C-alpha cells in the first residue's frame, strides 16, 4: 500500500485516506467543541463565554508565483479564511515554513513580503513561527496555524431544510487561473487568482443578519464549490439543490475549463465563501455581500432541501437534473 | 453567439414537443449515439432525466481511445524497448487518456515508469514541433482517433513531407465511424434512430453517412454539441420514425457541409488507406480502419522496426463490461466494477480511463 | 474532441490566432485555408476544422 | 544571495536570516504579549485573568524512525514542551503533514500511532489537522502547532543575577543518538533518543515551589544546551556561569561526542528542560523534578552572575574558564 | 587525531573490537600485533597504535 | 580510568606549582606544542586562563590538513578531470575537513558539485573498503598527515600488495613533524620549551625527537593529550628552563616507548621516502615529506597521470594569517577575518577548516 497523490487531493480519495488511516489511527481527538472527526475548517474549544477556533493548513503551491498571488498571499489567506467560515474572528497567526537549500534569498523575502501585506489587510499579527531548511530540492512549504474566537461558533453541520445557499464571487478563478498558467495559455485580460482574506465579507453578513441567522459556512478550497458543498450536505445530512444557472463564473474562466476539461466546480477558490442562511435573510446577506469588495459578485445558487440528504443535486441551465459529484481529487485538464 | 442553442425556454420547448410526441408512441424508441462528445453533452446537461420513459437515448462506440486494440499499444511499447537496445532512443507522444490506458502489459505511463521518454500533447503539431527540437532524437505519435483527428494528422504529414522531416513518425491507429455503425447494425444492436457525431461529420459531411440510411432505411440527423442540438435531433429522429421517414437531417449545417470538407478528405486520402481494423472489445471490422499508404510507409514507426506482440492479449479486465457500454447495450451502472474498483483515478477499463468514454461520463457526472 | 468555437483575430499563413472568450491561442489552418479575421471556427486539437455560418 | 542548510539549524546563522530578513520583513508581530520578536519558545495572548500561549513547530527528522522515538513522538512532544517552557499548559494540537508521493502506508499508520500514543501521555489532544501530498521526494513533514493556557506566562528574559540554572536530564541524548545511528556506530545497550514531552516535570517544580518563582525556561532543542543558554543570557540581559563537572552526561554520548568530534552541548535534546529558578528553591526544584519519571538525573549546572552579561561562561573539569560559545548550526561528525 | 582510548573486548586477526565506554567499533591492529583481549589502546583512524600500560 | 589525568586537585595543584614557579621569573617563557589536538586540549579545557602573564603556550603547525600545499591539492582535482575525459571516472576519498579545503581553484567539494564522485571517509580502511566493492573503478585517497596518520597508510599498503590489488592508489603528502620544528627554529619563531605532540610520538618515540634537544638545546616533553598531561608538561618545561636543563622527558610514557613504535617504522620505511616538500604558507622545508617509492610508483596516483598545475597559485586568500598563525605568532582573533567572514561553517583560510585548525579550534571554543 502506497500514499498518492490523490491522498492529498481534498477529494474523495483524501477522505478515504482520513476515514481508513488519520482518524482511525488517532484516538484522542477533542477538547471541548468540534474535533478532527467533524473534519470542519477548524476545531473550537469552550472558553468561558467564548469559544477559541483553532486551525492550521499546509501550503505547497508551485510554482510560490502566479498570477493573483502567491503562497505568501495564500498562507495568509487560507488560515484567516477557515478561521472566518467558523464564525471566528483573526487573533493570531504561527508560521511554519520549510525551505529547500539554495532557495534564491529574494524569493523567501518577496514571500514574506506579501505574507505581511495580506496580513495587514484582515488585520491580523503573526506571534510565532519557525524555519526549517532541507536539502530536498522543494523550493518552499508554508505552514500556517491560527487561533480565533468565535462568539457563535459555525459548523458544517447548521444547514437547515428551506434554508438558501450563497457564494461570495466568481467560482474556479484560483484553480483554474494557476492551471492556464501551466499550460502556458494566454490572456487579453490575464486570469489571475482570487486568493484573499475574506473575513470582512464575512463579519458584513453577520453584522447585517445576525450569527443566529448563518446556519453554515466554508471556504471551497481544494475540490472547489461541489466538494464543499458535498461536505455541508452529509454533515448536515440535508440535501442541496443548486442552479447552475446562478453559479457565477468568468467567461474566462468557463473557456479555459472547457479547454483543459475540467468544471470550474471542482477547483479550488482562494477568495470564496460558501454560506447557509436562512430563508428570510438570504436577500440582506446578499446585498450585505455585495457591499463588500470582495462580495461584489455574490450571488444566491440554492437552497437546502429534505431530499437526496447527503448529496448536491444540480438543476442544469436546461432545466436538467443531476449531481454534483464530489472530485476524486486533484484535476487533470 | 449560439446562445440559443443553450437556451432554457428554446429546451424546455423542445423537451415538450418531444414529450408530445412519446406519449402517443407505441412502445419504446431507441436512439443510439456514437460520439463521446455528444454523451457527455447528454449527461451534462441532465437531458436523460427530460426524457419521456418510452425514450432512450444510448452511446455507441463514440470513443477512438477506447476501441483501440491492446496489440498495437503493446506494440509501440514493444519498439520502445527494441530501440532502448538498439542503442536509439524514441520521443513518444500520446494523448493524455490514452498515456494511461491499461492493457494486461501496461500502459505507456508504466513505460515512463521505467524511464522512457514519453510525453503528453494535446494535438500533433506538438509532436511536430518536439520533432524538430529534437533532432538527435525519433519522435513517435501513437495516433489514434475518427476522422476529425484523423484529418490533423493528415495535415500535419503534407508539412512534414515538404520539410522533409525524417523523426516525424506515427503509429496509425485511425478509426472510422460509419463502418462501425454498419457493422452494430449487422449484429443487432437495436435502435431506430441515430444521431450522427457533429464533428465527424464536419469532415465526412452529410454525404459519408448516407450510405447508411439507404442501405438500412435507418434516419439519421446530424447534430451539434450544445444541450439544444441534441434535444433538437431527438425530436427530429423521433418523428421520421412515427411518420415512418427514412433520411437524413443535418441539424448541425452552421458547422457542416453536404459534401463536407474536400481538403481534408484528399489530405487524407494522400496518406491514408481504408483497411481492415480491430476494435477493442468489440471485435475485427471490415474497412473500418486506416493505415499508411505504401508510398508514406517512411512515417509509419512500424516500418523501422519489426516486434512480436505475444498472441491471446484479453482485451478487458476480468468484470469489465465496456464492450457492451460500447455497443449501447450496456450502462456503466450495470457494471459491478463501476465506481467501485473503477474510477477515472484508478481505471480498470478503458471506457472509464477515456475523457469521451461513457464510464468516465457517467461517473464524472454523478448520474441519477 | 473537446470542439469549443473561438472567434480568428489574427491569421498569418497556416496559422491563426483564435480567441475563446478571453483566452487566446494559435490554430492551424491547414484545413481551413480560406479562414480570415473575424470568422468562428471549431478547433480540435490546435486545428480549425470549419467554419461556424 | 542563496539559503543554506546552516540557515535553519538553529545556530547563529539562522539568527542572522531571522535578523535579516524574517523579523525584517514581517511588520505586524503582536496579539498583547509576547510576540515574534521576543523569539520565544512560543507567543503570549492576554485572554482575561489568563494568558494563551501559541506555537508552531516544523519537523524534518531523517529517518523517521530511529532508537527511542520517531517523528511523530517528536512532532507531539515538541509542541508540548514549548508551551510548557513558557509556562502553559497543553489544550490541544493541530496537526499538518506533507506526504511523499509514494511513501508506504504502514510508515504513515506507525507515525500516526506513535503521535496518538504521546498525546495521551500528557494528555493532550488532536483536534484539527491538515493533510498534503507532494511528489516531492521528502517522506514525510510534520507541522504541529498547539495552544495552552498559562496563569503565569514564563519568558527567556526573566532570568535574575543569583538565580539558579537546572536542566532536568542528560545533555546530548537525542543528538547524539541519531548521529551514531547515521554512522552505523553500535552499543552494548542502545543509545537512544529521549525524545518525550516534560509538562509533568515543569509542573511538578511549579506545583512545589511556585510559579513566581520560575524565572526563565526553554527546552533546548536545536543547537542544544549552549544555544539555550546563551539565548537566555542576551534575552535576559544576564550573565550565565556553568560548571561543566554538574552537567549530566552519559558515558555513551561522551563517548560518541568524542568519536564524532561534537560537544553535546550543541546538539539538540527532545525530552529536556531548562529551568531558571529562584536561588532559594533550587533544592526543592531539583528534588521536586528528581522526583519525577523524566527528571530523575536533574542537576543544577549552574547560576545567573552579573559579568559577562549576554554571554555564557564555562567553568571547565579542571577549574579552567572558556565561553560556551552558541554553535553556528547542525553540528557535522 | 582524535585519539580516544578504548578496552579491546574481541581479537580476531588483524581486527579487533574495541569498546570506548558503552560503544564499540572495530579497529585494524596491523600496527599492534601484540594486541590482546582486556589491553587498552589508543586509536586513530580505525587503527591501534599503542596499548597503555 | 586515567581519571587522575583529568582530576581537578590534581589539575589545581600542578597550576599552582606552575604558578609558583614564574612568580620568581624573569622575562617570559614561551612554551611551543605542534599538534593541534593539543591546541584542543589547551583551549577546550581554558588551561590559559590558568596560567602566569609570564607564561605563555603558543600553537605551532601541528596541523596536517592546514599545511598541505594547494599545488597537491589542485594536481589531484586536474587528475579527476583528466580520467573524465580518459573516460575513466576515479572515486577520491578524503578526510572530512580537508574535503573543504579551499585553494584558488576550488574544494574537493565544489568538485563533488561538478558531478565527479568525491567521498568523505574516517581513515584509509574505508578507502580500501571501497576499492574491493568497486572493482570496476579507481579508487584513490588524498593522503595528507603525520606519521601518526602515516601509519595507518603503510599498515595499509602492506596489506594492498599482498592483495595485489589495483584499483587502490593514493595521492602521497604526508609530512614530518621534527623537520618542522628545525625549520621553525633557524627562522626565529621564539620559544624556550617545547610541548612534542604525543601520538606522533608514539610512533617514532622519544629517540625521534632527541636530534632536536642535542643540536639546539631546547627542553622537549612528550605529552598525552589529557588536561593534566599538559599541565605537567608546562611545568616540567619551566623547570628545565630555569634550571638551565636541556633534555627530553617522556610524560605520555604510557603510551610512548622510547624506540618508539618499529613496526610502524619499517612499515612506512617499506612504502615511504623521506623528501623536500613544501608547506602551506610556511615555505619548502627540507627532508620534511614522505613520497612513494620507486618501486611502489604503482600506489600513486600521480604515476596514471600527468597534469599540468598552474603557478604562482597563492597559498592564502588576502587578509589571511594563517601562515603566522601557524608559526605560533599570531593569535587567531589577531587577524581581521576571524569569526567575521571567516567562520567553520564559511572558512576563509585552511586553519579555520580544520578540525585541528588552531582558528576553528579558537573559534568552536570561544577564546577569552
Ligand atoms: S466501469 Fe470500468 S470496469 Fe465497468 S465497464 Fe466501465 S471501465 Fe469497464
Ligand atoms: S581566521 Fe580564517 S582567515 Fe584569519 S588566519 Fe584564521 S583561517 Fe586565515
Ligand atoms: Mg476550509
Ligand atoms: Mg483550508
Ligand atoms: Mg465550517
Ligand atoms: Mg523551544
Ligand atoms: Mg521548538
Ligand atoms: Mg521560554
Amino acid at each position: 500500500e502506497k500514499i498518492k497523490l490523490e491522498h492529498g487531493a481534498g477529494g474523495e480519495i483524501m477522505e478515504e485516506l482520513l476515514r481508513d488511516v488519520i482518524l482511525k489511527t488517532l484516538t484522542l481527538k477533542s477538547a471541548g467543541g468540534i474535533g478532527l472527526d467533524a473534519l470542519d475548517d477548524g476545531a473550537t474549544i469552550p472558553f468561558g463565554d467564548k469559544h477559541i477556533v483553532f486551525t492550521i493548513d499546509g501550503h505547497t503551491v508551485k510554482p510560490l508565483f502566479f498570477p493573483g498571488g502567491d503562497i505568501g498571499r495564500l498562507a495568509v489567506s487560507g488560515t484567516v479564511n477557515d478561521l472566518a467560515v467558523m464564525g471566528a474572528e483573526p487573533i493570531a497567526l504561527a508560521n511554519s515554513m520549510i525551505i529547500g537549500e539554495g532557495l534564491d534569498m529574494e524569493v523567501l523575502k518577496r514571500v514574506l513580503k506579501s505574507m505581511d501585506e495580506t496580513a495587514r489587510e484582515v488585520p491580523v499579527p503573526i506571534v510565532t513561527g519557525d524555519t526549517k531548511v532541507v536539502e530536498d530540492k522543494i523550493e518552499m512549504f508554508v505552514i500556517t496555524a491560527g487561533i480565533g474566537i468565535a462568539e457563535h461558533p459555525v459548523s458544517d453541520a447548521g444547514a437547515k431544510v428551506g434554508d438558501a445557499v450563497l457564494v461570495s464571487g466568481t467560482i474556479g478563478d484560483h484553480g483554474i487561473a494557476l492551471m492556464s498558467h501551466r499550460e502556458g495559455i494566454a490572456f487579453e485580460t490575464e486570469l489571475k487568482s482570487d486568493v484573499a482574506p475574506i473575513w470582512d465579507v464575512v463579519k458584513a453578513v453577520a453584522e447585517t443578519i445576525g450569527w443566529e441567522n448563518i446556519h453554515a459556512m466554508k471556504d471551497p478550497t481544494r475540490a472547489g464549490l461541489s466538494n464543499a458543498l458535498n461536505e455541508i450536505a452529509r454533515k448536515s445530512n440535508v440535501g442541496i439543490l443548486v442552479r447552475e444557472a446562478d453559479i457565477p463564473i468568468r467567461p474566462e474562466v468557463r473557456a479555459a475549463s472547457e479547454m483543459l476539461g475540467i468544471s470550474p466546480y471542482d477547483v479550488a477558490n482562494e477568495g470564496k465563501v460558501v454560506m447557509v442562511v436562512a430563508r428570510e435573510y438570504a436577500e440582506e446577506a446578499l446585498e450585505a455581500m455585495r457591499k463588500t469588495e470582495k462580495g461584489r459578485n455574490a450571488a444566491i445558487i440554492g437552497e437546502v432541501i429534505a431530499d437526496y440528504r447527503g448529496k448536491v443535486l444540480l438543476e442544469t441551465g436546461i432545466g436538467g437534473k443531476r449531481f454534483m459529484e464530489p472530485p476524486e481529487g486533484d484535476p487533470v485538464p | 453567439p449560439f446562445e440559443a442553442y443553450r437556451s432554457r425556454e428554446v429546451a424546455m420547448k423542445l423537451v415538450e414537443k418531444i414529450r408530445e410526441e412519446a406519449k402517443t408512441l407505441d412502445g419504446e424508441i431507441r436512439i443510439m449515439h456514437v460520439c463521446g462528445t455528444h454523451e457527455d453533452t447528454v449527461t451534462r446537461h441532465g437531458i436523460r432525466s427530460l426524457l419521456p420513459e418510452n425514450v432512450k437515448v444510448v452511446s455507441g462506440p463514440g470513443c477512438p481511445v477506447c476501441i483501440t486494440p491492446v496489440e498495437d499499444i503493446v506494440a509501440m511499447q514493444l519498439i520502445m524497448r527494441k530501440a532502448r537496445e538498439e542503442g536509439e532512443e524514441i520521443i513518444l507522444t500520446t494523448f493524455g487518456d490514452m498515456y494511461k490506458i491499461p492493457t494486461p502489459m501496461g500502459s505507456f505511463a508504466d513505460l515512463k515508469s521505467e524511464g522512457f521518454d514519453v510525453r503528453i500533447v494535446y494535438g500533433i503539431f506538438d509532436t511536430y514541433r518536439i520533432a524538430k527540437e529534437n533532432p538527435d532524437k525519433t519522435v513517435v505519435h501513437f495516433s489514434p482517433g475518427f476522422e476529425t483527428t484523423t484529418a490533423p494528422a493528415a495535415g500535419m504529414l503534407n508539412v512534414a513531407a515538404q520539410e522533409e522531416l525524417e523523426n516525424f513518425k506515427i503509429y496509425s491507429v485511425h478509426r472510422l465511424t460509419p463502418p462501425a455503425v454498419e457493422v452494430l447494425l449487422k449484429q443487432g444492436t437495436v435502435f431506430q434512430g441515430l444521431i450522427a457525431p457533429g464533428h465527424v461529420s464536419t469532415i465526412i459531411g452529410v454525404k459519408g453517412w448516407e450510405y447508411l440510411t439507404e442501405k438500412y432505411g435507418i434516419p439519421q440527423v446530424v447534430a451539434g454539441f450544445e444541450p439544444n442540438d441534441v434535444l433538437m435531433a431527438i425530436l427530429m429522429l423521433i418523428r421520421m420514425y412515427k411518420e415512418g421517414e427514412a433520411r437524413i437531417i443535418n441539424e448541425y449545417e452552421r458547422a457542416v457541409k453536404y459534401e463536407g470538407n474536400v481538403v481534408a478528405q484528399k489530405m487524407i486520402d494522400k496518406f491514408f488507406e481504408v483497411v481492415d481494423a480491430k476494435w477493442r472489445a468489440l471485435g475485427v471490422f471490415p474497412k473500418s480502419g486506416l493505415e499508411l499508404r505504401k508510398e508514406w510507409k517512411d512515417f509509419e514507426i512500424r516500418s523501422f522496426y519489426k516486434v512480436e506482440v505475444p498472441k491471446n492479449l484479453p482485451d478487458l479486465e476480468k468484470g469489465c463490461r465496456c464492450g457492451a457500454v460500447l455497443r449501447g447495450l450496456a450502462l456503466p451502472t450495470d457494471c459491478p466494477l463501476f465506481g467501485k474498483t473503477c474510477t477515472p483515478r484508478h481505471p480498470v477499463g478503458p471506457c472509464m480511463v477515456s475523457y469521451e468514454g461513457t464510464c468516465q461520463i457517467f461517473y464524472k457526472y454523478g448520474v441519477l | 474532441c473537446l470542439a469549443v468555437p473561438g472567434k480568428v483575430i489574427e491569421v498569418n499563413g497556416p496559422v491563426a490566432v483564435v480567441d475563446f472568450g478571453g483566452v487566446k491561442r494559435e490554430v492551424r489552418l491547414d484545413l481551413m485555408p480560406d479562414t480570415k479575421p473575424g470568422d468562428w471556427v471549431i478547433v480540435h486539437t490546435g486545428f480549425a476544422i470549419e467554419k461556424l455560418d
